[PDB]
DNA sequence: CAGGTAGACGCGGACATCAAGCCCGCCGTGAAGGTGCAGCTTCT
DNA sequence: AGAAGCTGCACCTTCACGGC
């Protein structure tokens, strides 16, 4: 309402043993002869007026600045559908979770952990909270619990993320073996320079996938038997468990000799299938190839 | 029975000044409310001409940049406000607070009409797109991309319009159009699980969703509870505070010939996930439901678990 | 009979933020691959150059303060030491259905006031209003204080007819003033392009990018923030500016406003100037707001004597009743 | 009549952030290409310095002034060992249009501000300001700390006018004494230019470079960066010099601070020489601010003196008046 | 107008220690409020 | 010499501290 007639809440919240029954004082006797103890019409004719203009509504309107929004009905039609602000005090849980005990659960938190045995109560953060307050210098125009916090609606976050979160979220190599299919579909008199050139594809190829096997060496030391093991056997110690985690020698096949070979044949078997031209079949002996050449380079490494 | 035949993508759509301001309790992505809205005021200005409806939208916010500034010392954060006029003899007016934010978002939407057989393949989507580059999204005006390295198309992808193994390869080369975004999905369910799981003799006014969306970093005999994906609170839908009225009936409507009812916000849950864990893309579309002498005008993401 | 309760009327001509890039002058024709100037906090030390209020204090400790210095962080954009060129670019959509009100009550009030505007633009189509809306994207006025120093200015606005050009405009942004309305051919062409733009026909898009030949390692200014600062030291800084997709803007609202400033038609001494077009028009430079409705040249009045009470006002005020239904509002009793 | 609530001027005489390079006296012509100065982060020991405190008065933790190498960690910027000159660069604008506030309230009080700056600049116009400009431009006092050892100091001062010069200063910035304001036909001829500028008559950028034989491989001074961080220790650095791309560079507000030094008119002892235009005029390094509001010789008593009640100051209180107006800031109730 | 096939590239062992990390001063302000009634003013 | 609308003025009214 006004502000300036404020002061009668003021009057009628007074916690007297009782402000239910004060501002709308229908259960009361002997506050009607307290609130003027003269007479019987005034006293009546102020406690109807006290009760009755606390229980009182007027006209319905929404003043040309309040919101109001189509809604579809399922057949056809609309309903405007007016939203009003609602006065949920989540505000107070809001505030008693962020300053009475997040206070001391907060100190148990953070001088407690040595100490095994901390405190048997816990405590949220709430991040990301955002401040929205009504009435500029002066709320009191807004309303009266618009004066109790002084604005500030306390709005917490919806903000959708950026491919990273802490609860949960979620090809140069193609262009070589395009151009070694491209380059070996055609055929110019067939001499040194081709092979030379189809030696330096290949060769781009494997030590791309040295540099894959070098740049997933950065991921973690301790892999586990994490599920899809249908090609994941060969090439499983190909990127190698960085000889840290291990410790004891939990391994047996890790120095056996059983990777390379199969590593190389799976990675030949893969380019066979990858760059097969218009000359259709490629074949085993180039598998046999490829598949010693990325095994002399693997075994380069020890 | 609101089953799309289509999926009309709208590619990622830049939103300049949207509303940050999401509900009396929540801040941050606009709601879906004003998506839905969005296909049925473009259902009305090129649906009814095509003879075909358009139900349910998908959201993948590209990305994110609200307009907030952070209080030198606080752990809160308040709004970049506008500046008003004067009022009329010369002063400052009084300052609203509207939270805006620049979004990037593309949507897909589920075409469901008899207005294509074979004869709009792409002309419909062109259609779509032409007259939603004249329109506004939550607040925002949608920046209808202006000249640079390369354009965006829209696409029109049939359900029928294909076998099995075109289906999944058209939900692939669909799912790589909008593959850094993240799919907005209503989670109900969720959240009457872990209230159900919650209340253990103990009752409950709205914490059901304040406790899903802070970060509890409590001590069980400091450890952290973790939650599956970002489960946020969203505005879903609103509730009857009055019996709606006639026509004639509410001072200051909007029109003199729609039924007005005032009405409450209503909260539910909702996950961002990635668009390449949905399994359905038939799924992920906000529909209506009104139920309306009930209130509970409400929106949401069915038919999805 | 009585006016619509609720009339509300959306904003027709609509920019988009105007991100400042940097770059040599006569470089402007590869002006696609120059990197944007960003926004930089740095913290300065200066002195208690504000009055002090001698209330309730003592002059001890207030003269001890202004001989003691004040330490304050702010946010500045510089252009580089080999850019003396700043390039403003934005878009601007031009949406079209200009007289429709978007909310209106009364079906009566909605009929009159439609017929009202039909027959303003069946005697007077957007000609003039289009004019000076491409004067004010001709002459560089969205250069609020990046024009004041400046040496040469051109404004060049391309139209994207399907996703690619259709007409490209060149203009110099200081023989076209900011106080006078001149008649030229290619103002004229673009003002008929607003125009069909405006007439419900088409939704143009342009795009405008104005280059400022400022000086080599000058300051620009993007649009300040605004932050109430009634709180927990949420002042301290005392200068926050716009920032999008990490480079300093203009905000849409400040561009608006300066490409709406055509009006000449005020009854307190049109020479000065045109002023934004605003119900009970205000400047928010001077703290002043002219059309007061003590005299009959508000927006309000010209309004419901317009369309209500069948009078029309003067040929220069219609222009700045349709200015404002261009402007888009919330009105009505 | 009354000042208005809010008033915000706008700098005039808007300088850059002045870059360093370093080169060889002789070869200031072709001094184009010369290489930038880096700010090199080193590794100090040192000794305990300071005064002890009571806490270290303890008899047995004095051991920190006995061995205690104190460990800092400072930055330094150094020419190189072949390298004897400091080459600093920067550019000026001069926009004009002193007394015309970017806001105000109060129309009356802003019609009655602009009264005053006219019939100021009608009755006197710039001539001692820019004179005094000129001369602050003439001796390098923006050189603060790398002027005091230099052997000789040469300015040269460039009338940028489209991309090339259109006239060009050189002076000897050692002969041009730090104190008094004498004569010259070059300074005078670039003190009416600057007049020129500052009445709107025109557009002036000026580029600044400024020679000075500091040593073979001797010590160059650019800005400090104040870091507006409170009380931790033991991995802070307490010294940050300022750089722009990895090239050392002086503040903009200590070049703007440093030829502002024009007022040689203030109550107490004007022997010592011109100190900053500030109002409450303040020097907080000597911890000294002078025009205290107990003497009637302020900025704020003097402007509202010569604005509401008519009381026109001397001349030369207008001249800082008016200096105070081509400074800028926040001036109202 | 052409330019190679084959095969393999080591083990061991170790990688410093001591002592300290400054003091002073200060941190802008102006504007961002609604409702209700008493009296004045203008017009009839 | 009585009716409508505008303006001026009064009336209401201050916090709890350290990144999944």
């Amino acid at each position: 309402g006004n502000a300036a007639a404020l002061d009668v809440f003021k009057f009628l919240s007074l916690q007297y043993q009782g402000k239910n029954l004060l501002n709308w004082l229908t259960e009361d006797s002997a506050e009607a002869l307290q609130a003027l103890s003269d007479n019987a019409e005034q006293a009546r004719e102020w406690r109807q007026a006290f009760i009755g203009i606390t229980t009182v509504k007027g006209a319905p309107a929404s003043h040309s600045l309040a919101k109001q929004l189509y809604f579809p009905l399922p057949g056809s039609g609309y309903h405007l559908l007016a939203p009003l602000f609602p006065t949920s005090l989540v505000h107070h849980v809001h505030a008693l979770l962020r300053e009475a005990r997040f206070g001391d659960a907060a100190k148990a938190a953070r001088e407690a952990r040595s100490r095994q045995e901390s405190w048997p109560h816990g405590f949220s953060e709430y991040p990301n909270l955002a401040i929205q307050k009504f009435g500029g210098t002066k709320p009191q125009n807004i309303s009266q619990l618009n004066n109790e916090r002084r604005g500030e609606n306390w709005l917490l976050p919806s903000l959708p993320p950026n491919w990273q979160r802490q609860n949960v979220n979620a090809p140069e190599v193609s262009r070589l073996t395009r151009t070694l299919q491209r380059f070996l579909a055609k055929t110019v008199h067939n001499n040194l320079a081709i092979r030379q050139r189809r030696a330096q594809l290949v060769a781009q190829i494997c030590d791309e996938a040295l540099q894959y096997a070098a740049r997933l060496r950065e991921l973690e030391p301790g892999w586990s038997a994490t599920p899809g093991c249908q090609l994941h056997d060969a090439e499983q110690l190909w990127l190698d468990p960085l000889r840290a985690q291990t410790d004891e020698t939990f391994l047996q096949r890790r120095l056996r000799g059983d990777w390379p070979a199969e590593v190389g044949n799976r990675f030949a078997n893969w380019l066979n299938r990858a760059v097969s031209s218009d000359s259709q079949i490629l074949g085993s002996p180039e598998a046999a190839q490829w598949s010693q050449e990325l095994s002399k380079e693997l075994t380069m490494f020890k | 029975v609101t089953d799309p035949e289509a999926l009309l993508l709208l590619p990622r759509l830049s939103i300049q000044n949207a509303n940050a301001i999401s509900s009396p309790l929540t801040w941050g992505f606009p709601s879906p409310g004003a998506f839905t809205g969005f296909v049925h005021a473009l259902q009305r200005r090129v649906g009814i001409s095509l003879d075909i409806e358009l139900d349910g939208v998908g959201i993948v916010c590209h990305r994110f940049e609200a307009q907030i500034s952070q209080p030198a010392g606080k752990r809160t954060k308040v709004f970049n406000l506008t500046r008003n006029p004067l009022n009329r003899d010369g002063s400052t007016a009084a300052i609203v607070e509207e939270g805006r934010a620049h979004l990037e978002v593309s949507l897909l939407l589920g075409v469901h009409g008899d207005g294509l057989d074979d004869h709009p393949a792409q002309e419909i989507a062109r259609q779509v797109q032409e007259q939603a580059g004249a329109m506004r999204l939550a607040g925002g005006s949608i920046l209808p991309w202006c000249n640079e390295r390369f354009p965006a198309p829209n696409a029109e992808l049939l359900m029928l319009g294909g076998s099995d193994e075109q289906r999944r390869k058209n939900q692939r080369r669909l799912t790589r159009r909008l593959l850094p975004g993240f799919a907005l999905v209503s989670r109900e369910a969720l959240l009457q699980q872990h209230l159900e799981t919650l209340r253990t003799t103990l009752p409950e006014a709205t914490t059901l969703d304040a406790l899903l969306d802070l970060c509890r970093i409590n001590f069980e005999p400091w450890q952290v509870r973790d939650k599956p994906g970002w489960l946020v609170p969203i505005p879903a839908g609103y509730n009857a505070l009055s019996p709606l009225y006639l026509p004639g009936e509410v001072r200051n409507a909007r029109d003199r010939e729609t039924p007005l009812r005032f009405v409450e916000n209503l909260f539910g849950l909702g996950e961002w996930l990635s668009p390449h864990r949905v399994a359905a893309l038939s799924d992920l579309l906000w529909y209506h439901h009104a139920e309306p002498d009930k209130g509970l005008y409400r929106w949401s993401t069915p038919r999805f678990v | 009979l009585s006016t619509a309760s609720v009339l509300a009327f959306e904003r027709k001509l609509d920019p988009s933020d105007a991100l400042m890039s940097a770059g040599a002058w006569a470089q402007r024709d590869a002006s696609q691959e120059w990197p944007a100037v960003t926004v930089r906090e740095k913290s300065v030390r200066g002195t208690i150059s504000n009055r002090l209020k001698t209330k309730d204090r003592d002059p001890a400790k207030l003269d001890a303060s202004i001989q003691s210095p004040n330490l304050q962080t702010v946010d500045v954009a510089n252009l580089p030491s080999d850019a003396d060129t700043l390039k403003v670019r934005f878009t601007l959509r031009v949406l079209g259905g200009a007289g429709t009100p978007s909310a209106c009550n009364d079906a009566a009030y909605r009929d009159k006031l439609l017929q009202t505007v039909a027959t303003y633009v069946n005697d007077q189509g957007f000609a003039e209003l289009a004019r000076r809306y491409a004067h004010n994207l001709a002459n560089a006025r969205f250069l609020w204080r990046n024009r004041v120093g400046a040496e040469a200015v051109e404004v060049r606005i391309n139209h994207i007819r399907q996703g690619e050009v259709a007409r490209a405009w060149r203009f110099d942004a200081l023989a076209i003033g900011l106080r006078d309305f001149k008649a030229d051919a290619e103002l004229d062409a673009l003002a008929e392009l607003i125009a069909s733009g405006l007439s419900g026909s088409g939704h143009v898009l342009l795009e405008v990018v104005a280059f400022a030949r400022i000086g080599d390692g000058q300051e620009v200014f993007p649009s300040q923030e605004l932050i109430l600062d009634k709180g927990d030291k949420k002042g301290q800084k005392s200068k926050t500016l716009y920032s999008v997709r990490d480079a300093a803007a203009i905000h849409s609202q400040k561009i608006g406003n300066a490409l709406r400033t055509i009006d000449t038609w005020y009854p307190d001494e049109d020479g000065l100037g045109p002023i934004a077009v605003e119900p009970y028009g205000s400047v928010t430079s001077q703290g002043k707001a002219y059309r007061q409705p003590k005299q009959k040249l508000d927006f309000y009045t010209l309004l419901d004597n317009w369309v209500l009470r069948d009078e029309a006002p003067a040929v220069e005020q219609q222009h700045y009743v349709i200015a404002n239904l261009i402007r888009g509002g919330v009105f009505g009793e």
